[PDB]
C-alpha cells in the first residue's frame, strides 16, 4: 500500500535521466559541438559572424570567442566553452583545435560504450594513449636560437600561424612588429613579459597597410589651447600630478573674512600662488608639462604667455607608459620638480586625420624605452577587431616560443606520428586496454582530414599516402599541402608550431573527455 | 532520439511500480481473510451501499485502471468463476510470489531460471498434495459435508448460526441431485430458487421442499389453493389472434366483415377449450395474457401465471416431468391437446411473506426440488446471506466431486513450504534460491490470519515450523501433520477429527493459477503508453 | 459544530506512516548508491539559477537534493554529523541504515514490537563496536618513516575513488608535507586553497609559504622591481593615502597664513609617516587598508615593493609563515615584528599575476595552487583535497588503521551470526538479520564494478567461515585477495561513526508511529 507521497519540493517540475541514455545524449552534443566549429580550423577556413543581443555584429575567426559569444543552454556545451576559455587563457593559440580533438575522442568511445567496454577503462587506456603520446614527442623536438640578433625563427613561426585570419595581406609586417614589440618588452632575465605595458589603439580610417608601430607613447587628446605648437624638437616631459588649482585639504575647513585687510589679503594670494607655482615651473627649464587634472583660466593663459605647452585629461596609464618610456619620474607636488625627476623626448608632433576634428598626440624618438604602442588602422571596426586579436595570438604564440626556446613540426605530421606511435605501443598491450589506444590513435588524425577536406582534396586518400611516405622513409615530418605547393614537407615549407602548446591541449582534451565519461545523471528543474 | 510521442520506462522503474501496485492490491483485500477478519463495505456516487467481503466482488467493483492489478483483477474472477472458492487466497499468494521474486531478480538474477525454479516447486507441491489426501466415503461421511460446510461458512455474516445452515445446504445438495449416466455423482447447482424477502430473522428460514415462484396470480376471482393439480407449461402468447405484415384484409362485402371480427375472437376462445379439455388447473404462460382470456379460466375454476421466466418454466417441467410446448401441431394438420404431457403437482399454495406474495409448489411425482428462501433484515443482509449460501452449495459440489477432503489452516503451507526446503538440497544449480523462495511465499498465509486475530504471530510460526519438522522425521511421529491452526485461543489442535474441512481441488488450482500469473507477469520490463 | 485542529491538518496511523517512511528511505538511499567504490559515477545537480554541481561525494548531493520530507531528513542529518566529524563514509552509514530498515520492514510488517527491535539494535551496534576495538591491533612504537608510509597509504587509499584516482601517488606526499607543518593544533583555516584557470592537473605545486592574488594597483606599480634576494615583510595596517584626520572635525582657519600652515603640515605629517615606514628597513609593504597613489609613487623612487587591499586570512597566512606581527601604528617599527624570507618572485601563472612568498624554514603553513578544469573540475580536486587532509588528520590523531574493502563487514557479519546462533528465543531472528545486511557493502562493491556478486560473496563467506581474516574484493584481478597486504589501510573512526550513527538514525526512524502536518 504505497501512495504517491512528495520527497523533492519540485519532484512534478523535474526531470531524471539515468543510464546510458544521459551519456548518448552527451556524446551526441559534443559531436554536433564539434561538426559546428569544423569548418573554422585550417588556412582554407571561413570566418563566423556573431550576431550580439543588442544588436551587434561581430565577425571573427577566433573559436574561443565565437564559443563564448553563443549563450547557449546544455551543460556540455558550457563544459567545452570553458575548457576552450582555459586553453586561450592558458596557451593563447589553438582554440578551435582542443575542441575537435575532444570531440573526435568522445565520438569513437561511443562504439566501446555499445560493445561492452566500461567507461573506466576506456579512460585510463585514453590516459595511458595521451601519457604515451606526450613522452614520444618530445623526442623530435628541434631546439632553434632565439636572441635580438638573429629574429628568422621567430618570424617565420608568427608566419605561419597567422594564415587564417583576414589580416594575411601584410604577414611579413604584422610578424615584424609582433617581433619588434617582443624584443623590447622582452626581460630576458625572468623569462616572462608583460601585457600591461604594450598598448593597442584602434581607429577607423587608413588601410591595414599603415600599421605601422610607434617607439613611444600614444594619447588621444591634444592642448588645452588652439594658440599653441603643435610640433616640437627638443622638449622636456614632467609629468605632474597635481591639478593647476590653490591647495586646498581634503578636511573640513572653513575660511573667515572681517575687515577689508583679510578680503585684499586673499585676493592678492590668489594670483600669488599662481604666480609663485608658474615661476616655481619655469626655474626647471622644462619645455612640455603634463598633469593629471584639467587647467583653469588663467593658468593656460600663463602657460601660452611663458611658451610651454601642457597636456590636459590625462590621469590614466598614460601617465605611466610616458615615465617608463621616457624615463621621467612622477611627483606629488611643484616643490620637488627642479631635481632629475624629468623626462626626454625626442619628436612630440600632434598629427591629424580626415574631415573630423580628432586630434591626438603621439611622442616618439626616445632612448632605451621598455614599452611601445601599436595603432591600428583599417576601414571597419571588425577588421579593427580581427586585427587586435591576430596582434594578441601572435603576440601570445612568440611569448610562448620565449618560455619555451624550442619548437617542433607541425601541419599533419605530428598528429601522425603520434597515432602511428600508439598503435605500435598498443601491439604490445595484450590486457583489454588494447582498444582504448586504437581509438585515441584514430581520434587524433581528424587534424590532417578535416585539413584535406577544408582544403578541397581526398582526406583518407591523402592521410593513407603520408602514413605509408612516413612509414617508408625516417623523416617525420611530411604533412598535408594545404596551399598546393607539391611539397607535402613541412620543413620546407617553414611550418612552425609550439610543443608546449599541443601538449598542453593534448592533456586538456584527456582531462575533459575522462571528465565527461564519469558523469550519467542530470537533475534539472 | 526516438520519436514515440509517449510516455516510457526501460529498467527497474516499471518493476518497482509493479510492484508496489501488486502490494496495494494485496493489502486492499487483506482485511477479510479467515474467519476472524470482518467485512467491506462499497458506495457508489447516488447513495448506494454495498456490503461484501468475497473477494472477486470487492475486486470488481473497484475502478481498476492498471494493467498489472487488472491482471490480477481477472485471475481472481477466472478462478471465482472456475471453482468459487478461494479468490483471495490466490492473489495474496501471487502476489507474495511476486514480492518474492523482486527482490531475487534485483539481486543480479536472470528471471528465467527464478521460473524455472518456481515452475519446478510448483509442480512438487502439486504432487505432494495428492500424497496428504483423506478419502470422505472411507470414514463417516455424513459428518464431514458439515464440517465442510461450517468452514466454508465460517468467514461470513453466518458464522455463528452454521449448524442448520449446514444441514440446509447438505439437503439441498441430496436433493438436487441430478440423474444421467450413472458412472460419477453429478451434483448440479444454480437450479434453487433463493429468494430474498425481509421479516423474520434468520432461525425462521426454513427449507421448502419444492420450486418457488416469484409472480402471483392473474385475476383475483382464481383460487389460490389447488389440491392434486396439474401443471401446463407453455411457451406462447394467450392474447387475440393477429395477421401477419405479408397478409391483409381487403373487405369487399359488409355481410362477412362482422364474421371475421367473431372468429377472430372465438379462436382464442377455441384453443382455450381444447387446451382445458384435459382437465388442467395450473397453467403457466410466459407471455402476456389479455383480460378476455382470464374470464374463462376464472369460471373454469383455474389458475392462469404470466410473465413468467424461461429458466423457472423449465426447471418446473424438469422437476415435474412435464414436457414445454411451444405449439399445439402435432404430427398432422390439427391443433390438439393431449393428457400425457402434463404435471401433477401435489399442493399449491399462495403463501404471503412480507407484503408481497409469491406462489409456492411443492414437489410432484417424476423428480424432487428444492428452495431456500433466505430472510434478512434490510437488502445488504439478504445479499450477503445469499452469497454465502452460494459458497456453501459451491464447496460442497466441489467436496463431493472431488471425493477427497484435505485439513485446512496453516498446516498445509507450512508442510509444502518444509517440503521444498527439504528439496532444495538436491537442486545444485541456480534455482535452489527459487525454491527457496517459494516455500517464503506460502508461509505468508499463517502470518495474515495471526496479525488478524491480534495475537503473536512469531511464535506460533516457529511452533508450527517446529512441529513439521518433527512430525516430517521420524516416522513413530506421523500424526503430528494434522496440527492446523486455531485462531480462537492461539494454540495447536485437532484439525482432522473435528476442525477444518476443505477440499483439495480448491489449493492445487489456486496454486497453479497464482503461479502462471506471476510468470506471466515477471517476463515485463518494458512500458509504453500512447497519447490519446 | 466545531472541529478540534485546525482545517488542513493531516495525519494517519502507525503501520502505513512506517511503510512511507522506510519507502521515502529507499528512495534515497537509491540515489546515491551508484557513488560507492572506485568504478562509481558521479551526478551531476543543477538548481534553479542554472549552476551545475559536479560531485562525488554524497554530502554535497544530499545537501542539493532539497528533501521537505520529514522523515527523510534522517539520512542527510548523520550525513553531515559524519562529513563533520571525520568527513569520509558520509554514504556508507546511509546505505547500512537503508540495509537495516529494508531488513527490519518484514518484521515490522509481521507485527513486532520495535522496543525489542531497538534494544536490538543498541545491542548489536555495543558488540560491533567491541570487536572493532579489540581487533583494532595498532602499532606501540615504530619510527617515522613507518608513519610516513602509513599516512602515505591511507591517503592513497583515500584519493583512489574520487576524480583524481590516476595521480594519487602525487598528492599523498603533498598532504602529508601539508599536515605535518602544522604544528599541534592543526588548524584548517591556514591553509590557502588557490584555483587558477589554466594549466593541467600534474602541473599542480605546494610551496612552502603563502601566495596570494595580486589585488588593485595604481600608476606606480610598474615602476619597482618585483624581486628581491633577502627582503622584509612589514605587517601594516594603517591607511596610507591623502585624507582627513577625522571625520568629527572642524577646523576654522583664519587668513591665508594659517591655511597655507596647515597645507604644508599636512604634507610634513605625511612624509614623516612615509619616513618612518621606510626606515624600519622593510621593502614589502603589507596592509589591509587600500594605499593611496602618493605612497605608491613615494615606495617607487627607492626600490621598495607595496600591496593594498591584503585579505585577513591571506595577511594572518604570510604572519604565521613569516613570523611578525600586526603593526598599527608606525610608532614602533623594530626589528622583531618584521617578516624574512630567502627568495620573493612575481611570476605570471595562467594570465594572473601572482606573488610567491617562499624559503622560510619557521613556516607553520602552505598554499596549494590547483590546476586542471575551470569550476567544476578545481571544485572536485578542492573537495577530494580536503577529504584526505581530514583523513590523515584523524590517522595522526588515531594511529590504528584497519583493512578496508569489505573485511571488517564480513568479520562483523560472522561475529554476530555466531553471536546469535548461541541466544534462542526471538533474539536470533534480530542479529541474524542485522549480521545479513552487513554484507550489502560487497555486494554493492561487486554492482558498481560489474562483476559477480553472488559467487564473490560465497567465497568470501566459506573463506570467513574456515578461518584468513582481512580478505576483501578486487577489482583488478576480479577475484578474492588480501587487503591488508596489498596497502589498502582506512582509519577505525569512519566505521564506528557511521555505525554510530545509522543506529541512532534507526533508532529515531522506527520509534516514530504519527506525522501530524500543521497547515501554512
Ligand atoms: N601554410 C600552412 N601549411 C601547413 N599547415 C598549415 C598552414 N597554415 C595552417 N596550417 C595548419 O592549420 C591549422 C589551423 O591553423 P590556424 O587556423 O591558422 O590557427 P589555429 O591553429 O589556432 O586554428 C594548424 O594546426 C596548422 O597546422
Ligand atoms: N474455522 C476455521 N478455523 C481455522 N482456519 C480457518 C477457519 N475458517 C477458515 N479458515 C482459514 O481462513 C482462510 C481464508 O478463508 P476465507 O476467509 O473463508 O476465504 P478464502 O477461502 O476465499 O480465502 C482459509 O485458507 C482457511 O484455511
Ligand atoms: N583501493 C581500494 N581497494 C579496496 N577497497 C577500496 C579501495 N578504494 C576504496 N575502497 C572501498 O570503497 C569504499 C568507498 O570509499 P570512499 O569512496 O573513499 O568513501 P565512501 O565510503 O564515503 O564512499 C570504502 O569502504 C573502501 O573500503
Ligand atoms: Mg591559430
Ligand atoms: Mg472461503
Ligand atoms: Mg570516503
Amino acid at each position: 500500500y504505497g501512495r504517491p507521497f512528495l520527497i523533492i519540493k519540485d519532484q512534478d517540475r523535474k526531470s531524471r535521466l539515468m543510464g546510458l541514455e544521459a551519456l548518448k545524449s552527451h556524446i551526441m552534443a559534443a559531436k554536433a559541438v564539434a561538426n559546428t566549429m569544423r569548418t573554422s580550423l585550417g588556412p582554407n577556413g571561413l570566418d563566423k559572424m556573431m550576431v550580439d543581443k543588442d544588436g551587434d555584429v561581430t565577425v571573427t575567426n577566433d573559436g574561443a570567442t565565437i564559443l563564448s559569444m553563443m549563450d547557449v543552454d546544455h551543460q556540455i556545451a558550457k563544459l567545452m566553452v570553458e575548457l576552450s576559455k582555459s586553453q586561450d587563457d592558458e596557451i593563447g593559440d589553438g582554440t578551435t583545435g582542443v575542441v575537435v580533438l575532444a570531440g573526435a575522442l568522445l565520438e569513437e568511445a561511443e562504439q566501446l560504450l555499445d560493445r561492452g567496454i566500461h567507461p573506466i577503462r576506456i579512460a585510463d587506456g585514453y590516459e595511458q594513449a595521451a601519457r604515451v603520446a606526450i613522452e614520444h614527442l618530445d623526442k623530435i623536438s628541434d631546439s632553434v636560437l632565439v636572441d635580438i640578433k638573429d629574429t628568422e625563427p621567430l618570424i617565420q613561426t608568427a608566419k605561419t600561424t597567422l594564415g587564417s585570419k583576414v589580416v594575411n595581406s601584410c604577414h611579413r609586417q604584422m610578424a615584424e612588429i609582433a617581433v619588434n614589440a617582443v624584443l623590447t618588452v622582452a626581460d630576458m632575465e625572468r623569462r616572462d613579459v608583460d601585457f600591461e605595458l604594450i598598448k593597442v589603439e584602434g581607429k577607423v580610417g587608413g588601410r591595414l597597410e599603415d600599421t605601422k608601430l610607434i617607439k613611444g607613447v600614444i594619447v588621444d587628446k591634444d592642448f588645452s589651447h588652439p594658440q599653441m605648437p603643435k610640433k616640437v624638437e627638443d622638449a622636456k616631459i614632467a609629468i605632474l600630478t597635481c591639478p593647476f588649482e590653490p591647495p586646498k585639504p581634503k578636511t573640513k575647513h572653513k575660511l573667515d573674512v572681517t575687515s577689508v585687510e583679510d578680503y585684499k589679503a586673499l585676493q592678492k594670494y590668489e594670483k600669488e600662488k599662481f604666480e609663485e607655482m608658474i615661476q616655481q615651473i619655469k626655474e626647471t627649464g622644462a619645455n612640455l608639462a603634463i598633469c593629471q587634472w584639467g587647467f583653469d583660466d588663467e593658468a593656460n593663459h600663463l602657460l601660452l604667455q611663458n611658451n610651454l605647452p601642457a597636456v590636459r585629461w590625462v590621469g590614466g596609464p598614460e601617465i605611466e607608459l610616458i615615465a617608463i618610456a621616457t624615463g621621467g619620474r612622477i611627483v606629488p607636488r611643484f616643490s620637488e620638480l627642479t631635481a632629475e625627476k624629468l623626462g626626454f623626448a625626442g619628436l612630440v608632433q600632434e598629427i591629424s586625420f580626415g574631415t573630423t576634428k580628432d586630434k591626438m598626440l603621439v611622442i616618439e624618438q626616445c632612448k632605451n624605452s621598455r614599452a611601445v604602442t601599436i595603432f591600428i588602422r583599417g576601414g571597419n571596426k571588425m577588421i579593427i577587431e580581427e586585427a587586435k586579436r591576430s596582434l594578441h595570438d601572435a603576440l601570445c604564440v612568440i611569448r610562448n616560443l620565449i618560455r619555451d626556446n624550442r619548437v617542433v613540426y607541425g601541419g599533419g605530421a605530428a598528429e601522425i606520428s603520434c597515432a602511428l606511435a600508439v598503435s605500435q605501443e598498443a601491439d604490445k598491450c595484450p590486457t583489454l586496454e588494447q582498444y582504448a589506444m586504437r581509438a585515441f590513435a584514430d581520434a587524433l588524425e581528424v587534424i590532417p582530414m578535416a585539413l584535406s577536406e577544408n582544403s578541397g582534396m581526398n582526406p583518407i586518400q591523402t592521410m593513407t599516402e603520408v602514413r605509408a611516405r612516413q612509414v617508408k622513409e625516417m623523416n617525420p615530418a611530411l604533412g598535408i599541402d594545404c596551399l598546393h605547393k607539391g611539397t607535402n614537407d613541412m620543413k620546407q615549407q617553414h611550418v612552425i608550431e609550439t610543443l608546449i602548446g599541443k601538449k598542453q591541449q593534448i592533456s586538456l582534451a584527456t582531462q575533459m573527455v575522462r571528465m565527461i565519461l564519469k558523469i550519467d545523471d542530470i537533475r534539472k528543474p | 532520439p526516438l520519436s514515440v510521442f509517449g510516455d516510457r520506462s526501460t529498467g527497474e522503474t516499471i518493476r518497482s511500480q509493479n510492484v508496489m501496485a501488486a502490494a496495494s492490491i494485496a493489502n486492499i483485500v487483506k482485511s477479510s481473510l479467515g474467519p476472524v477478519g470482518l467485512d467491506k463495505m462499497l458506495v457508489d456516487d447516488i447513495g448506494d451501499v454495498t456490503i461484501t467481503n468475497d473477494g472477486a466482488t470487492i475486486l470488481k467493483l473497484l475502478e481498476v485502471e492498471h494493467p498489472a492489478a487488472k491482471v490480477l483483477c481477472e485471475l481472481a474472477d477466472l478462478q471465482d468463476k472456475e471453482v468459487g472458492d478461494g479468490t483471495t487466497s490466490v492473489v495474496i499468494i501471487a502476489a507474495e510470489l511476486l514480492k518474492n521474486a523482486d527482490e531475487l531478480v534485483k539481486q543480479k538474477i536472470h528471471p528465467t531460471s527464478v521460473i524455472s525454479g518456481y515452475r519446478l516447486a510448483c509442480k512438487e507441491a502439486v504432487r505432494y498434495i495428492n500424497e496428504n489426501l483423506i478419502v470422505n466415503t472411507d470414514e463417516l461421511g455424513r459428518d464431514c459435508l458439515i464440517n465442510a460446510a461450517k468452514t466454508s461458512m465460517s468467514s461470513k455474516i453466518i458464522g455463528i448460526n452454521g449448524d442448520f445452515f449446514a444441514n440446509m445446504v447438505v439437503d439441498a445438495v441430496l436433493a438436487i441431485k441430478y440423474t444421467d449416466i450413472r458412472g460419477q455423482p453429478r451434483y448440479p447447482v444454480n437450479s434453487v430458487n433463493i429468494l430474498k424477502a425481509h421479516g423474520r430473522s434468520q432461525m425462521e428460514s426454513m427449507l421448502i421442499s419444492g420450486y418457488a415462484l416469484n409472480c402471483v396470480v392473474g385475476s383475483q376471482g382464481m383460487p389460490k389453493r389447488i389440491v392434486n393439480a396439474k401443471i401446463a407449461c407453455l411457451d406462447f402468447s394467450l392474447q387475440k389472434t393477429k395477421m401477419k405484415l405479408g397478409v391483409q384484409v381487403v373487405i369487399t362485402d359488409p355481410e362477412k366483415l362482422d364474421q371475421i371480427r367473431q372468429r377472430e375472437s372465438d379462436i382464442t376462445k377455441e384453443r382455450i377449450q381444447k387446451i382445458l379439455a384435459t382437465g388442467a388447473n395450473v397453467i403457466l404462460t410466459t407471455g402476456g395474457i389479455d383480460d378476455m382470456c382470464l374470464k374463462y379460466f376464472v369460471e373454469a375454476g383455474a389458475m392462469a401465471v404470466r410473465r413468467v421466466l424461461k429458466r423457472d418454466l423449465k426447471r418446473i417441467a424438469k422437476a415435474s416431468g412435464a414436457t414445454i410446448l411451444s405449439t399445439l401441431a402435432n404430427l398432422e394438420g390439427e391443433e390438439t391437446f393431449e393428457a400425457a404431457m402434463l404435471g401433477q403437482a401435489e399442493e399449491v399454495v399462495q403463501e404471503r411473506i412480507c407484503d408481497d406474495e409469491l406462489i409456492l409448489i411443492k414437489n410432484t411425482k417424476a423428480r424432487t426440488s428444492a428452495s431456500i428462501i433466505l430472510r434478512g433484515a434490510n437488502d445488504f443482509m439478504c445479499d450477503e446471506m445469499e452469497r454465502s449460501l452460494h459458497d456453501a452449495l459451491c464447496v460442497v459440489k466441489r467436496v463431493l466431486e472431488s471425493k477427497s477432503v484435505v485439513p485446512g489452516g496453516g498446516a498445509v503451507e507450512a508442510a509444502l513450504s518444509i517440503y521444498l526446503e527439504n528439496y532444495a538440497t538436491s537442486m545444485g544449480s541456480r534455482e535452489q534460491l527459487a525454491i527457496a523462495e517459494f516455500a517464503r511465499s506460502l508461509l505468508v498465509i499463517p502470518n495474515t490470519l495471526a496479525v488478524n486475530a491480534a495475537q503473536d504471530s512469531t511464535d506460533l510460526v516457529a511452533k508450527l515450523r517446529a512441529f513439521h519438522n518433527e512430525a516430517q522425521v521420524n516416522p513413530e511421529r506421523k500424526n503430528l501433520k494434522w496440527i492446523g491452526l486455531d485462531l480462537s485461543n492461539g494454540k495447536p489442535r485437532d484439525n482432522k477429527q473435528a476442525g477444518v474441512f476443505e477440499p483439495t481441488i480448491v489449493k492445487v488450482k489456486s496454486l497453479k493459477f497464482a503461479t502462471e500469473a506471476a510468470i506471466t507477469i515477471l517476463r515485463i520490463d518494458d512500458l509504453i503508453k500512447l497519447h490519446p | 459544530p466545531v472541529i478540534l485542529l485546525k482545517e488542513g491538518t493531516d495525519s494517519s496511523q502507525g503501520i502505513p506512516q512506517l511503510v512511507s517512511n522506510i519507502s521515502a528511505c529507499q528512495v534515497i538511499a537509491e540515489a546515491v548508491r551508484t557513488t560507492l567504490g572506485p568504478r562509481g559515477m558521479d551526478k551531476l545537480i543543477v538548481d534553479g539559477r542554472g549552476k551545475a554541481t559536479i560531485s562525488n561525494d554524497g554530502a554535497t548531493i544530499l545537501k542539493l537534493l532539497d528533501v521537505v520530507h520529514p522523515a527523510a531528513k534522517t539520512l542527510v542529518d548523520i550525513a553531515k554529523s559524519q562529513d563533520a566529524e571525520v568527513g569520509d563514509g558520509t554514504t556508507s552509514v546511509t546505505l547500512l541504515a537503508a540495509e537495516f530498515l529494508k531488513q527490519v520492514k518484514p518484521y515490522v510488517e509481521e507485527g513486532l514490537h520495535p522496543q525489542i527491535i531497538i534494544r536490538a539494535f543498541r545491542t548489536a551496534t555495543q558488540l560491533a563496536v567491541n570487536k572493532i576495538k579489540e581487533i583494532a591491533v595498532t602499532v606501540k612504537k615504530a619510527d617515522k618513516v613507518e608513519q610516513r608510509k602509513l599516512l602515505e597509504k591511507c591517503a592513497m587509499t583515500a584519493l583512489s575513488s574520487k576524480l583524481i584516482s590516476q595521480q594519487k601517488a602525487f598528492f599523498a606526499k603533498m598532504v602529508v608535507d601539508a599536515v605535518m607543518m602544522l604544528d599541534d593544533l592543526l588548524q584548517l583555516k591556514m591553509i590557502g586553497i588557490k584555483k587558477v584557470q589554466g594549466g593541467a592537473l600534474e602541473d599542480s605545486q605546494l610551496v612552502a609559504g603563502v601566495a596570494f592574488k595580486k589585488t588593485f594597483s595604481y600608476a606606480g606599480f610598474e615602476m619597482q622591481p618585483k624581486k628581491y634576494h633577502n627582503p622584509k615583510i612589514a605587517l601594516l595596517n594603517v591607511e596610507l593615502e591623502l585624507k582627513a584626520e577625522k571625520d568629527n572635525a572642524e577646523i576654522r582657519v583664519h587668513t591665508v597664513e594659517d591655511y597655507q600652515a596647515i597645507v604644508d603640515a599636512e604634507w610634513n605629517i605625511l612624509y614623516d609617516k612615509l619616513e618612518k615606514i621606510h626606515h624600519s628597513g622593510a621593502k614589502v609593504v603589507l596592509s589591509k587598508l587600500p594605499i593611496g597613489d602618493v605612497a605608491t609613487q613615494y615606495f617607487a623612487d627607492r626600490d621598495m615593493f607595496c600591496a593594498g587591499r591584503v585579505p585577513e586570512e591571506d595577511l594572518k597566512r604570510t604572519m604565521m609563515a613569516c613570523g611578525g606581527s600586526i603593526q598599527t601604528s608606525v610608532n614602533a617599527l623594530s626589528a622583531d615584528v618584521l617578516g624574512r624570507c630567502q627568495v620573493f618572485e612575481e611570476t605570471q601563472i595562467g594570465g594572473e599575476r601572482y606573488n610567491f612568498f617562499t624559503g622560510c624554514p619557521k613556516a607553520k603553513t602552505c598554499t596549494f595552487i590547483l590546476r586542471g578544469g575551470a569550476e567544476q573540475f578545481m571544485e572536485e580536486t578542492e573537495r577530494s583535497l580536503h577529504d584526505a587532509i581530514m583523513i590523515v588528520r584523524r590517522a595522526i590523531k588515531n594511529d590504528s588503521v584497519v583493512a578496508g574493502g569489505g573485511a571488517i563487514e564480513m568479520e562483523l557479519s560472522k561475529y554476530l551470526r555466531d553471536y546469535s546462533r548461541t541466544i534462542p528465543g526471538k533474539q536470533q531472528l534480530l542479529i541474524g538479520a542485522y549480521a545479513k545486511a552487513l554484507e550489502i557493502i560487497p555486494r554493492q562493491l561487486c554492482d558498481n564494478a560489474g562483476f559477480d556478486a553472488t559467487n564473490i560473496l560465497n567465497k568470501l563467506r566459506a573463506r570467513h567461515a574456515q578461518g584468513g581474516t582481512w580478505y576483501g574484493v578486487d577489482i583488478n584481478n576480479e577475484d578474492i585477495a588480501d587487503n591488508f597486504e596489498a596497502f589498502v589501510w582506512e582509519p577505525a573512526m569512519v566505521r564506528i561513526n557511521a555505525l554510530t550513527a545509522a543506529s541512532e538514525a534507526a533508532c529515531l526512524i522506527v520509534s516514530v508511529d504519527e506525522t501530524i502536518k500543521n497547515p501554512r
